[PDB]
Formats: C-alpha cells, sequence, structure tokens
C-alpha cells in the first residue's frame, strides 16, 4: 500500500507510541520509557516521523552529542552519536530507513557549521543494522567493535 | 545505558585520529545518501 508520512518531527506529549513496533524490544522501549525523559532533559534530541494526519510513529532516531578522548586528561574529539534509528515493523521496505538517515546526516552536517563535530557515530547491534550503515557510508570504527563513524568534513 | 563518553588507550587513539583524520572512506555508500530524496509529508 502507498504509505504516507510527515517530515521527521522532535517528539512532544501529543505524540502516540505505544503502537510502534520495530522487531527489537530495546528500540520500542527506548521510544517509550527514555526518549521523553532524555528530551525534557536535554540529553537527547529524538525525532519521530508518523502516519500523515496523525500523531501515529512509524519511525524515529535519536541525536546526542559524544566524546572520545584517551588515557590521560582537541582533547576530547567532538563526535554526535545517532544512537537509535527504527522504522516500524508495518512500514519497511518503503524507504523510509534510508530516508530518515538521510534526514539525521543532513542535520549533523547543518549542525556542524555551528559547533565542531568531527563525525557521527553509530552502534550497529546486529548485521543488518551494520550492513544497512555501511551502505550509506559508514565505516567500521577503531573505538568499539560494534561502532562505526561517519566522517563530517569541512563547512560544504 | 547508551555510552556518550569514549575513552580510549593511547595506541588506540592514535589509530583513531589517524582514521578520523584519512580521506573520506566508503565514497560509494555515501554518495548513494546523498543521493537520498525524500518525500515528506
Ligand atoms: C543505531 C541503531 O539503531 S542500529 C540498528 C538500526 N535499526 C534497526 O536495526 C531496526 C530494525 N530495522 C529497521 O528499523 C529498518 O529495517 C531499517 C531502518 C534498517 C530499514 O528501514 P527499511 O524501510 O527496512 O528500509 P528502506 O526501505 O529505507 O531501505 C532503503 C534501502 O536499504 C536497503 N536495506 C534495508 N535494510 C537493509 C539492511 N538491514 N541491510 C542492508 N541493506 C538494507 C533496502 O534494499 C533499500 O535499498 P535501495 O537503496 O536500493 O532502495
Amino acid at each position: 500500500m502507498e504509505i504516507n508520512v510527515t517530515a521527521p518531527a522532535l517528539l512532544t506529549d501529543e505524540h502516540i507510541l505505544q503502537p510502534f513496533d520495530c522487531g527489537n524490544e530495546v528500540l520500542s522501549n527506548w521510544l517509550r520509557g527514555r526518549a521523553m525523559k532524555n528530551q525534557m532533559l536535554n540529553a537527547s534530541r529524538t525525532f519521530v516521523i508518523c502516519l500523515e494526519d496523525t500523531l501515529r510513529i512509524v519511525g524515529y532516531y535519536s541525536l546526542a552529542t559524544g566524546s572520545v578522548t584517551h588515557a590521560e586528561l582537541p582533547n576530547p574529539v567532538p563526535v554526535v552519536l545517532l544512537g537509535r534509528l527504527a522504522v516500524d515493523v508495518c512500514t519497511r521496505g518503503h524507504g523510509f530507513g534510508k530516508w530518515l538517515l538521510s534526514d539525521a546526516i543532513h542535520r549533523v552536517v547543518n549542525l556542524a557549521d555551528q559547533v565542531g563535530i568531527k563525525a557521527v557515530m553509530v552502534h550497529a547491534i546486529d548485521d543488518d543494522a551494520r550492513a544497512f550503515y555501511e551502505r550509506f557510508g559508514f565505516v567500521q570504527s577503531v573505538v568499539a567493535p560494534n561502532t562505526l563513524f561517519y566522517k563530517v568534513l569541512e563547512h560544504h | 545505558a547508551s555510552q556518550r563518553l569514549f575513552v580510549l588507550d593511547n595506541e588506540r587513539y592514535d589509530s583513531f585520529i589517524t582514521q578520523l583524520e584519512a580521506p573520506v572512506q566508503n565514497a560509494e555508500g555515501r554518495e548513494r545518501l546523498m543521493a537520498v530524496k525524500p518525500e515528506w509529508k
């Protein structure tokens, strides 16, 4: 079926979260249990997509700043952690996954004109995750066996 | 959970810097991402 979705928007209290199911309980539970808390603590920014003309979320991703430093006291290199990205089981195969990822990376690139950001880092929990991320430009990192990175270049 | 601060040993940190500062890798997948044109409503 032709499924239409709204542009990625910050998660609010009016969005409907219970229906969401991506086939991975830690990602669905994070959306319901931790996303809005992190949003109100300014710990993270969670962006969601919804079925057109509803607040029914069918996709989301989360962004947070992070740092890579060494054993002793740019002292930490600044990164952005794309910590979660998930599309609803019922809406797979429509390109929403690569759309979300394109939006997230474009958001980070414009972001990196405001502050220094050296890369986007993701954690691929599974091999299909890895295959998706690697299909769209991510690279194995030396910081963790599951951690990949997408280099941010100089301003344009 | 969700780890935000990564502390590496000095040998791994240096590899990280080298791979971070190398020319971009996976340019193929990277042109793919830039080619994605979403149709948001
Ligand atoms: C940080 C993390 O969350 S890492 C784990 C990431 N998320 C998950 O694992 C959640 C479980 N899966 C999902 O949420 C979804 O499958 C996603 C986000 C991986 C894909 O969204 P989908 O709609 O399945 O994919 P979409 O339809 O956008 O596919 C875009 C392209 O990717 C390809 N593709 C999709 N899934 C995968 C995969 N796992 N491995 C390799 N290629 C893939 C598709 O063939 C398609 O090809 P195309 O460029 O020729 O059009």
